[PDB]
RNA sequence: UAAUUGGAAUGAGUACAAUGUAAAUACCUUAACGAGGAACAAUUGGAGGGCAAGUCUGGUGCCAGCAGCCGCGGUAAUUCCAGCUCCAAUAGCGUAUAUUAAAGUUGUUGCAGUUAAAAAGCUCGUAGUUGAACUUUGGGCCCGGUUGGCCGGUCGGAUUUCCAACG
């Protein structure tokens, strides 16, 4: 079935790493998607756009299909992957693989007094990709996701209950808007709130503890 | 920075600068020049009645090659002469000279529509009844 | 299926089978949508509902020799006049919706 | 970060750079976790007992990673007379 | 020159007209509640959007604001009384979580159906407007009555209605009449 | 895919009455009539995309026309004219003009000016806008340090407490 080629892949297959927050805390480069199929199951996907791109040749036009898919289970984890291919079906399959490998954590928070199980984002965060800036604003309870039907659909898979948006630039370029929203939610752990001022003892990497399980034989 | 004044006692400059740059706006100018009253064929109105002078055939612009079956109309309240398109087929038979038609805008707020060159108006009512009714045989044109 | 139980089974529960249908709303029914998978996964040749042996011969006369023409008959059932042409004697794969409109427009009760 | 009843949320708490005190993001692949052996009499580095420093990928790209460890390790007694406060 | 009559409209059309998510989210709200049209659904979300605007206004203000305390309890006890907010959910963070579903539950067109005696959610709608159900002592034929908490023991057939006694109506009365003139004599 | 059947319920209406009212009309009540597809029969716009819903059939053949915009039509039209089917809102729905949101396309919040529209040829200069730094700490109680010692516990550094005031 799955024969791992990466040291991180061997530790996940051996069950020595059981949560994906171990990877995210040590910034480990995920190289194969079967790592995070056995580590984030119940992670649905949805294809957001299929459009053709053409390169013109001496004889005719070389058309092939770009696919934008997003993944995320429903809680804390988002993945966006873009792939072009000769067939629409092949681009979606390959796009899902790229979508998984780019899974990231989102930091969720409270707009106000904290009454358990955060609904909104912790801060105001922005993200830009090619003249499209997407701003994400924390919203009070019961607001829902106030966004475009594609950007809202990415924040549904994120796990955000209530959020506001602004936008700028040519948002009709759907790839640049989704890439700008992916940057905006990935920056939620970028921002250092006063919650995080306290020092930590710098834990030891699982690749460094379980070293002989990771190493090949 | 940023090329505009920012000082707290500088509201006059910002207010007069906003005023001067409002004139670059298309509809702010027409609201404050009264262009609808003086220049537009309807006197700033949604509708106007007219009198049919002749049946016209206007060639559709590229890439369409039809004949558009419009009429030339002179208004009552102004005397101005406008060209108005006669909608879906057979309606040019229902319109004749001197039928006292009713006109409306043609959708685009003072601009031509579709492949018709230089027509900004359409007929709604002819002889005071309708064109929908006459086209659908729901009413009958008065004998005139 | 049709009001036999779908109101009787809804006694203060209000959710059993409330999922959405396939979702065309003008493309025709799925009467062979089950058979479409079987011919896809079976790696040989299968015979597609071979012929119309006597429903061709007997019902062409009862329909069309009465008053009508196939150019007329295909116009009221809304199909091309070659569709009825291959329902005349032979050379068709009979689907349900076309054969149903063939029956209810001209009465002869042979399926 | 916690709720009203003190129950912890925020599924992981991130590492922070030991030079510039900034968050190591989950996609900072230029960030580095330096492990330094602890030693005792007659050498013989003790296995599995470290002195650990984390450096963010911003610092390493700027070229400050060497000067940072010289400060970060001299203050821990790992070095002497290598890093000087007054330039 | 007589003083004006105040009036207002009680619904709002959604911004984007043709969805496949919102247009098919009417599976519940029109087939599973037996409703006339989308205006009965747009009406509920209008009042529900009116609720959150007041609640968001209060939450911004300081805790132990006398304005927050006064209009807070008033907003809770009004929503408690009609039975849309549950018995202990009484907090301004929970009126914002209040959704469209538990408003259509409190309608008399469904409360008739849930309290037996209707055998369908839009058999109940027919019975209400045919002057059959009375609440307390009062016949109501408004399917959007929004019953209170001390009223579910008082949905019952009307003292005038044929199903509450009182000399059955003109169909059976005439139907028994023609058997009287055919079989009786 | 219907298709044949049954008892039940009701008001839209026709109205004795009473009520209402200055007098009436109407409402709210109410005796007597008042539902089986023929009616007591819901429309208005759409079905390429935006934008929900047919690559079904007949006609036409860059003609007629549609089409807010992109576009459709020159002999197999998912777009015209029709039939069927379906979609949207619904006693309401379409069309025209204006206006607001959209519009961060008027920008105080909050635009842009190298090349997309836009830095005066350059400098002086009045009004206008803007302009370096500097001028003393009296109520009490709880909290953190930073100096001052009464205090070393200890092999030059290791804990802090009772007391000033030091903000």
């Amino acid at each position: 079935g799955w024969v791992p080629v990466t040291k991180l892949g061997r530790l996940v297959k051996a069950g020595k790493i059981t949560t994906i927050e171990e990877i995210f805390l040590h910034s480990l480069p995920v190289k194969e998607f079967q790592i995070i199929d056995t580590l984030l199951p119940g992670l649905q996907d949805e294809v957001m756009n299929i459009k053709p791109v053409q390169k013109q040749t001496r004889a005719g036009q070389r058309t092939r299909f770009k696919a934008v898919v997003v993944v995320g289970d429903s809680n804390g984890h988002v993945g966006l992957g873009i792939k072009t291919a000769k067939e629409v079906a092949g681009a979606i399959r390959a796009g899902i693989i790229i979508a998984k490998l780019s899974v990231i954590p989102i930091r969720r928070g409270y707009w106000g007094t904290n009454l358990g199980q955060p609904h909104s984002l912790a801060t105001k965060t922005t993200g830009k990709c090619g003249s499209v800036t997407v701003r994400l604003i924390p919203a009070p309870r019961g607001s829902g996701i106030v966004a475009s039907p594609a950007v809202k659909k990415l924040l549904q898979l994120a796990g955000v209950e209530d959020v506001y948006t602004q936008s700028n630039g040519k948002t009709r370029t759907l790839e640049n808007t989704l890439k700008a929203a992916f940057v905006a939610i990935g920056n939620t752990y970028g921002f250092l709130t006063p919650n995080l001022w306290a020092e930590q003892p710098l834990p030891v990497s699982p690749l460094d503890i379980y070293s002989d399980e990771a190493s090949a034989q | 920075g940023k090329g505009k004044p920012r000082g707290l006692n500088s509201a006059r400059k910002l207010r007069v600068h906003r005023r001067n740059n409002r004139w670059a706006e298309n509809n702010y100018k027409k609201r404050l020049l009264g262009t609808a009253f003086k220049s537009s064929p309807f006197g700033g109105s949604s509708h106007a009645k007219g009198i049919v002078l002749e049946k016209l055939g206007i060639e559709s612009k590229q890439p369409n090659s039809a004949i558009r079956k419009c009429v030339r109309v002179q208004l009552i309240k102004n005397g101005k002469k406008v060209t108005a398109f006669v909608p879906n087929d057979g309606c040019l038979n229902f319109v004749d000279e001197n039928d006292e038609v009713l006109l409306a805008g043609f959708g685009r707020k003072g601009k031509a529509k579709g492949d018709i060159p230089g027509v900004r108006f359409k007929v709604v009512k002819v002889s005071g009844v309708s064109l929908l009714a006459l086209w659908k045989e729901k009413k009958e044109k008065p004998r005139s | 299926r049709s009001q036999g139980q779908i109101n009787a089974a809804r006694r203060q529960g209000l959710v059993v089978s409330v999922d959405k249908k396939y979702g065309s709303t003008n493309t025709r029914g799925d009467n062979e949508g089950q058979r479409l998978t079987k011919v896809d996964r079976e790696t040989d040749i299968v015979k597609p509902k071979k012929l119309d042996p006597n429903v061709g011969r007997a019902i062409s006369r009862a329909r069309t020799d009465k008053k009508m023409s196939q150019k007329d008959l295909a116009t009221k059932i809304n199909e091309k006049p070659t569709v009825v042409n291959d329902y005349e004697a032979a050379r068709a794969i009979p689907n349900q919706q076309v054969l149903s409109k063939l029956e209810r427009a001209l009465g002869v009760k042979l399926r | 970060m916690e709720n009203d009843k003190g129950q912890l949320v925020e599924l992981y708490v991130p590492r922070k750079c030991s030079a510039t005190n900034r968050i190591i993001k989950a996609d900072d692949h230029a960030s580095v976790q330096i492990n330094v052996a602890k030693v005792d009499e007659e050498g013989r580095a003790i296995p599995g007992e470290y002195v650990t420093y984390a450096l963010s990928g911003y610092v390493r790209s700027r070229g400050e990673s060497d000067d940072s460890l010289n400060r970060l390790a001299q203050n821990d007694g790992l070095l002497k007379n290598v890093w000087s406060y007054s330039r | 020159p007589r003083a004006p009559r105040t009036y207002s409209k009680t619904y709002s059309t959604p911004k984007r007209p043709y969805e496949s998510s919102r247009l098919d989210a009417e599976l519940k709200l029109a087939g599973e509640f037996g409703l006339k049209n989308k205006k009965e659904i747009y009406r509920i979300s209008f009042q529900l959007s009116k609720i959150r605007r007041a609640a968001r206004d209060l939450l911004t203000r300081d805790e132990k604001d006398p304005k927050r305390l006064f209009e807070g309890n008033a907003l809770i006890r009004r929503l408690v009384r009609v039975g849309v907010l549950s018995e202990d959910k009484k907090k301004l963070d929970y009126v914002l979580a209040l959704k469209v579903e538990d408003f259509l539950e409190r309608r008399l067109q469904t409360q008739v159906y849930k309290l037996g005696l209707a055998k369908s959610v839009h058999h109940a709608r027919v019975l209400i407007t045919q002057r059959h159900i009375a609440v307390g002592k009062q016949i109501v034929n408004i399917p959007s009555f929004m019953v209170r908490l001390d009223s579910e023991k008082h949905i019952d057939f009307a003292p005038t209605s044929p199903f509450g006694g009182a000399r059955p109506g003109r169909v059976a009365r005439r139907n028994a009449a023609r058997k009287a003139e055919a079989s009786g004599e």
